[PDB]
């Protein structure tokens, strides 16, 4: 029971006990990047991921035709350049120095330990680490950025089953695909002619016999791997067959096998059965008589060379014919060799493909594969043999990660958990053995949608791979330079180049689709964007080639991936957020927590289960019948056995869920009564809370889900007290707390300054401020909330505001989705927001004349001189509007060529001619605001103007007053503790003098540190920034726009109910009750049946009891009731309904008046996403507040005055406001500027706004009988220079006429088609 | 069209026309230098590829 | 096994996961019909203009 909960208590209706608390919502980003840094310095550095792994693979350098070895000793991280607050204003990207220690080992290239030179030099500033902040955001060029996770395929082997798309051969499950981590991939496909074919990562077709010959195996060795060998001998009846009872199972015999010394087995035309199978084991016969006609279908395994003849009479792996017996009979070959064959099962599919290809020799197959990858190349035997061996048998250009070796052993069936990265010869032939088994009917194809086959990357894995591809470029350039140079002639620092390393980091944060801008509107959008994992980007499928399997949900997404949270639009299913209890595995898979269930009771042991291991155990439901003994009392409980939903017995439960909210995400955990809404509205409701704008007044919702408190602490906008203690002094700008003597060090105990940030320009042009909520004299602890950020109220997330809502069609204003508002919603300034716009100006360096920023400009009126200062910067606090100038920038010009019409104008004015033009920055049309801050930037070496000294002086004065204030607190604290130690002065002594000498030396240590903390800060402020070449001074002015709610704005709720305000009606026309309380928002009740959201109505009824009970508490305070009477009323609320009840633990007088004043505007209610209150509990709360349990009441009209016939539903609903203002949507333009090649109107400039007349707009006009209108908006209104000029003059005179003209878009096609040599007779 | 900063922009077609003009002048000046057959067949292909 | 409860009485954690299979497939089709119907009306209007 902390201190922040003593102000506002939220009643929860959760009836299930909590077993595991919600972990850190950003644990997947902090722990993933911590392994990349590895700040821990021990003897054995744990190398699993990060830059330490790349410094161990490419560390040894094998110099060609030389002896130069480089040994990497280690690395050391340096101190940051600037602070997190100084980098956002200067743009230093928060770089981190990278220092590496390399050892130069020289040798005489003699493979001996002679003349060994050991040079140890540590390189400095080799690279720049991003060094993200504590919240997980990256600061790049002063802009906040994040790194989203990537969901791609896991490295390994996968088998596919084509749906008869090759040749309509039914079902073919022989599509084998291997996807390694790095390098080319090899795929095995089956031809429609029952022939195996290997495919390299290129458009080609290679036979399976060439892959076995290139590996080194002959035709006889490869034939033994496909089919087993058999034995045969010619004795007795000219032959003897080795009968195997297992091979003859399921094979029809058309021959006589009556051998066995008068014992018949199978007659002619009899199918062998299980009864005939058992007849062979009891007899034990091994030799049978088979005619020579049956052996024709068989084939030999190896070549048959008789020693008496001396020549090869039968080739290896060749079919048998009638002439082969004639050669074998005369040779009398006692030993006969053949291969296994069976038409019932284990068909020889690969045996027929070996005879199709001419793979006679192993060296002939190596040059054939090299020709397929490079047609027309030189046919060299030594050159082609080196490239093939370095493709699938070398560490270069082929790297298999540890996550791929573990997955490859599980699919094949190997018992080795860890394997080598380079593929072996046994691993290549093992894939072909598993492919032919799935074709015969042994095994099934794998599924690509299973989470066990997918892998979720992190920010630490992408940074390590992008750093390795940049490190190999600097390692290769240093190898070609150090090998041809002497070790004594070349310095160790100049041997390596830091250009490819520093360039790879800059391009990763500026040219990658994953690294994107971070939307900063509300604390809910900050956590959702960091957790959001996408499937697009490098090494993943795009939006077009996805299809329908990737864009669908799989039953394995239970507790790992949110099924309901998905951004609508073109990318539906590709981007999906994680779950609440989602945790990454050791290899990179997703894991979900589960409880251990025994046969008698449920233990408290919580284990994290993977994806592939969840198919064995039976996962029960999160909510089940509990008899207060740990055993399920239900007769049937909903369980999941193998990716299916079915009821099972309670005696078969092995695992149980932790919480029902482990399936939904963080954004979906904030919608109350989610179990009553549809899955379609839950997806749209999760987007309305994401695009929310923080209002001016933050009000906590009356109904919540419980996750609104744990979502503001994890966000970085809230100020959390690190060290608990007594608040010494609090202000609107900073909060200073005094640390207690218990949780403090020996020196500098009470040193903690919390500086609250003011209104700054966010990424989405929204204000961000922090307000204190604690007073002086209140003790705090670790983890308490001192100040809240935007959209936060006392630690609870407050996106929008609440008001009285009704449900009735009011004069058709709420037609389909429109919302009708009253006048009190705009009079109280509830939805009034604050927008912050940034305007920047840069002083270029023209080739004509270089000039800096000067305030004196020619051709200006006296109205601009009063507002503009003498330096050239508008004062802070003026009402800058459209047409007002911000800074003064002169532009030199030449060759004016004054026309005679201009000479007359310059004479009637009297002023002299000025050639310098005025190109100063101004406010765009339709933008009005107030300047709140002005920032200036001066390059290094330039002279500071009168503006750079005004802000710099005010900044150091605030730091000095803040440092002297903290110095006064620690000064009085050291004297108070010293005066509380000795006895009082009246009228040992040596020990007290040492304490006085220690106190004199204590204030000297803080004084010596006072100047060091003040000298370096003055050094950073006086140091100029490294701007881009070609700029002299860059100034940035901020404008504050207070946009009020107006008709046309977009407003929505939390259940996916969008709306546009139509008319702001007065307070008299709104329907009121008998007491005289009018409603503010009127909705449309016709949207409930189609858009099925029952939770929206249950929220309105529950919201009435929250505000209804708040009026009784506020009215009870006005009667001056006793404190003992208020504690009874609070006990009738928390300790009456089912759920959590907390009371009888606070102070009598102090805490009662504090809760009664905070709960006077509504009692906050907590309703879980799946443990919500039933209908009987909602009606019980209305009975306590003396309200009708039906939730409906008849309202009186304000215009006609008559009472309505049917009762309407009233209540309080939490509404939001989306960032869809009409000021940025309304546009209009009559005449503007055009381009050069095509005389078309432009857009995107200061003045713009136009609609593109697409092709579908043309077919709509052709459907009518309109002909003059279609030709007007295609020839006259556009692409006509002389046409628009004469048309504009006809409108001013008052003559509506149109000329034919010529479209400018057609004259371009004529000139471009004539340069090709084609003649066009346009005139004719 | 020049833009801010003293810089200007050139279309991709200006580079193609420049490549075919300079190679045409290299062939227009090698008509009286008694060029052998080894180079008179390759200098024509430089213009055909342009 | 069907879903016994309804929207008023409230769905379970496992019963709500079943309704997501049909909802996501419905939201994925409305994003593809906008491209196929727009492509179908372009081929039919190009043959019925004259």
């Amino acid at each position: 029971y902390s201190y922040t909960e003593k102000k506002r208590i939220r009643k929860d209706f959760s009836k299930l006990p909590d077993v595991m608390d919600v972990p850190y919502l950003l644990a997947i980003q902090l722990d993933s990047y911590r392994e990349f840094l590895q700040a821990g310095a021990t003897k054995e550095q744990f190398r699993d991921v990060g830059l330490h792994a790349a410094f161990k693979s490419v560390f040894p350098i094998i110099s060609y035709s030389g002896n130069a070895a480089l040994e990497y000793v280690g690395y050391r991280l340096g101190e940051p350049a600037f602070d997190v607050k100084e980098c956002v204003l200067r743009g230093v990207t928060f770089a981190v120095p990278l220092r590496v220690k390399v050892r130069l080992i020289i040798f005489d290239r003699e493979s001996s330990n002679k003349a060994i030179k050991d040079i140890k030099e540590q390189e400095v500033y080799m690279g720049e680490i991003p060094l993200m902040t504590e919240n997980g955001t990256f600061i790049i060029n002063g802009t906040e950025r994040v790194i989203v996770s990537q969901l791609h395929r896991s490295p390994g082997v996968f088998f596919d089953h084509d749906r008869g798309k090759t040749h309509s051969s039914g079902k073919l499950l022989y599509s084998a695909r291997i996807i390694p981590y790095r390098g080319s991939w090899l795929d095995f496909e089956f031809d429609p002619k029952d022939c195996v074919f290997v495919r390299i990562d290129r458009r080609r077709k290679l036979p399976a016999s060439v892959l076995l010959r290139a590996l080194g195996y002959s035709t006889e060795e490869i034939l033994n791997a496909f089919y087993a060998t058999n034995v045969f001998h010619i004795k007795g009846e000219t032959l003897n067959l080795e009968l195997v009872p297992q091979r003859l199972r399921g094979e029809v015999a058309s021959i006589d096998i009556k051998d066995g010394s008068g014992k018949v087995i199978v007659e002619q035309g009899r199918r062998i059965t299980a009864r005939h199978i058992n007849q062979l084991e009891k007899a034990g016969v091994s030799q049978l008589e088979v005619p020579f006609d049956y052996l024709i279908g068989r084939t030999i395994a190896k070549a048959i060379v008789h020693p008496a003849t001396g020549e090869i009479i039968a080739e290896c792996n060749t079919e048998l014919t009638l002439d082969l017996l004639a050669k074998v009979a005369k040779a009398q070959v006692v030993r006969i060799e053949t291969l296994y064959t069976n038409d019932i099962d284990c068909g020889p599919f690969i045996s027929d493909t070996l005879k199709i290809d001419n793979t006679s020799n192993q060296l002939e197959a190596l040059v054939e594969i090299y020709r397929m990858m490079r047609p027309g190349e030189p046919p060299t035997k030594e050159a082609a043999e080196t490239l093939f061996g370095n493709l699938f048998f070398s560490a270069e250009r082929y790297d298999l990660s540890a996550v791929g070796r573990m997955k490859f052993n599980r699919r094949i069936g190997r018992t080795e958990i860890e394997g080598p990265g380079v593929l072996s010869k046994e691993d290549i032939i093992d894939v072909l053995k598993t492919l032919v088994d799935i074709r015969n009917g042994k095994g099934i194809v794998d599924d690509i949608d299973h989470l066990g086959n997918r892998r979720v990357r992190c920010v630490g894995e992408m940074a390590e791979n992008q750093f390795r591809v940049g490190l190999v470029r600097v390692e290769r350039a240093v190898k070609e330079r150090l090998s041809m140079a002497e070790s004594e002639g070349l310095m160790p620092q100049d041997l390596i180049n830091a250009k490819p390393v520093a360039a790879a980091i800059k391009e990763f944060f500026g040219s990658s689709q994953l690294s994107q801008f971070m939307d900063q509107n509300n604390p809910l959008s900050e956590i959702t964007h960091k957790r959001r994992v996408s499937a697009l980007g490098p090494g993943g499928l795009t939006r077009e080639r996805a299809g329908f399997e990737v864009r669908d949900v799989h039953p394995t997404h239970y507790g790992r991936v949110c099924p309901i949270e998905t951004p609508e639009g073109p990318n539906i299913g590709l981007i999906n957020s994680l779950a609440t209890y989602a945790r990454t595995n050791k290899y990179g898979f997703l894991e979900s927590p589960y409880r251990v269930v025994k046969d008698s009771l449920v233990t408290d042991e919580i284990v994290f289960l993977s994806a592939i291991e969840e198919a064995d155990h039976v996962i029960a439901q999160a909510s089940a019948t509990l008899n207060e003994k740990g055993q399920l009392v239900d007769e049937l409980v909903a369980v999941r056995h193998l990716n299916e939903f079915t009821v099972k017995a309670p005696e078969d439960v092995t695992l149980m869920d932790v919480s029902p909210k482990q399936v939904v995400s963080v954004a979906a955990s904030l919608i109350p009564f989610l179990e009553h809404d549809d899955a379609n509205r839950a997806l749209m409701g999760s987007n309305m809370q994401r695009q929310a704008v923080p209002t001016l007044r933050a009000d906590k919702p009356l109904v919540g889900t419980g996750m609104e408190r744990n979502v503001a602490r994890d966000s970085g906008v809230c100020v959390v007290a690190r060290r608990g203690g007594v608040i010494d002094s609090v202000d609107a700008s900073r909060v200073v707390v005094r640390v207690a003597d218990d949780e403090v060090e020996t020196g500098e105990a009470g040193v903690d300054i919390y500086n609250l940030t003011k209104y700054t320009r966010s990424n989405q042009n929204t204000c961000i401020n922090q307000r204190p909520l604690v007073s002086k004299g209140d003790v705090v602890a670790r983890g308490d909330i001192l100040a809240d950020g935007p959209s936060t109220d006392m630690g609870e997330l407050a996106l929008g505001q609440n008001m009285r809502v009704a449900f009735m069609p009011w004069n058709g204003f709420n037609f389909e989705d429109s919302i009708c508002l009253s006048e009190r919603v705009v009079q109280e300034d509830r939805f009034t927001t604050i927008h912050i716009q940034e305007l920047t100006c840069v002083a270029r360096d023209t080739k004509l004349g270089p000039e800096e920023i000067t305030a004196d400009i020619p051709n200006v009126g006296e109205a601009a001189l009063n507002k503009l200062d003498e330096a050239g910067i508008v004062y802070v606090g003026a009402e800058v509007q459209a047409g007002d100038i911000l800074v003064g920038k002169v532009t030199p010009k030449g060759e004016t060529q004054l026309t005679p019409e201009e000479k007359l104008l310059r004479a009637i004015f009297g002023e002299k001619a000025s050639d310098v033009k005025d190109t100063s920055l101004r406010v765009p049309t339709g933008t009005k605001g107030t300047v709140i801050d002005v920032q200036v930037f001066t390059r290094d070496g330039v002279e500071r103007d009168s503006r750079a000294l005004s802000i710099e002086k005010m900044q150091l004065d605030q730091i000095r007053k803040d440092l002297n204030e903290e110095f006064r607190i620690v000064e009085g604290a050291t004297f108070e503790r010293l005066r509380a130690a000795l006895v009082g002065a009246k009228a040992a002594d040596d020990a007290l003098n040492e304490q006085l000498e220690k106190a004199q030396a204590y204030i000297s240590d803080r004084r010596q540190l006072l100047d060091d903390k003040f000298e370096d800060k003055k050094r950073k402020l006086q140091q100029g920034d490294d701007l881009a070449p070609g700029v002299l001074k860059i100034v940035k002015v901020y404008l504050a726009i207070k946009r009020r709610i107006q008709p046309g704005d977009k407003m929505a709720g939390r259940h996916g109910n969008k709306g546009v305000v139509s008319v702001i009606m007065p307070v008299e026309d709104m329907p009121h009750d008998a007491n005289g309380t009018p409603v503010d928002i009127v909705l449309n009740p016709l949207g409930v049946p189609s858009r099925m959201n029952v939770g929206q109505i249950l929220e309105t009824h529950l919201g009435l009891a929250a505000k209804g009970l708040g009026e009784k508490i506020n009215r009870m305070l006005e009667e001056q009731r006793k404190v003992a009477e208020l504690r009874k009323f609070l006990h009738e609320i928390y300790n009456e309904i089912g759920g959590r009840e907390e009371n009888l633990d606070e102070l009598g007088d102090n805490e009662i008046l504090a809760l009664a004043k905070n709960l006077r505007g509504g009692v906050p209610m907590a309703t879980p996403v799946f443990d919500g209150a039933k209908e009987r509990e909602i009606k019980a709360m209305l009975k306590l507040a003396d309200l009708p349990e039906s939730g409906q009441m008849r309202l009186f009209d304000g215009r006609t005055g008559n009472q309505f016939e049917r009762p309407t539903t009233v209540g309080y609903m939490y509404m939001l406001k989306l960032n869809h203002l009409v000021d940025d949507k309304m546009h209009a333009r009559s005449t503007g500027s055009y381009s050069l090649v095509t005389q078309q109107p432009l857009g995107g400039k200061a003045q713009f706004g136009g609609q593109r007349f697409g092709e579908m707009e043309v077919w709509a006009l052709e459907a009518y009988g309109a002909a003059y209108t279609l030709q007007e908006m295609l020839t006259v209104k556009s692409d006509d220079v002389n046409g628009r000029t004469k048309m504009y003059k006809n409108i001013v005179d008052g003559d509506h006429r149109m000329e034919a003209g010529m479209p400018e878009s057609f004259n371009v096609l004529i000139k471009e088609i004539r340069s090709l040599g084609i003649d066009i007779e346009l005139e004719t | 069209v020049p833009l801010d900063g003293g810089r200007f922009a050139t279309s991709d077609l200006n580079d193609l026309y420049r490549r075919v003009i300079n190679r045409n002048n290299r062939l227009k000046r090698l008509l009286d230098l008694a060029a052998p057959d080894i180079i008179v067949r390759n200098e024509k292909r430089m213009l055909q590829e342009a | 096994t069907p879903i016994t409860a309804n929207f008023r009485e409230g769905l379970n954690v496992l019963q709500y996961f079943i309704s997501t299979h049909g909802a996501r497939k419905g939201l994925a089709d409305t994003a593809l019909k906008t491209a196929n119907s727009g492509y179908l009306t372009r081929r039919l209007v190009d043959v019925a203009q004259d």
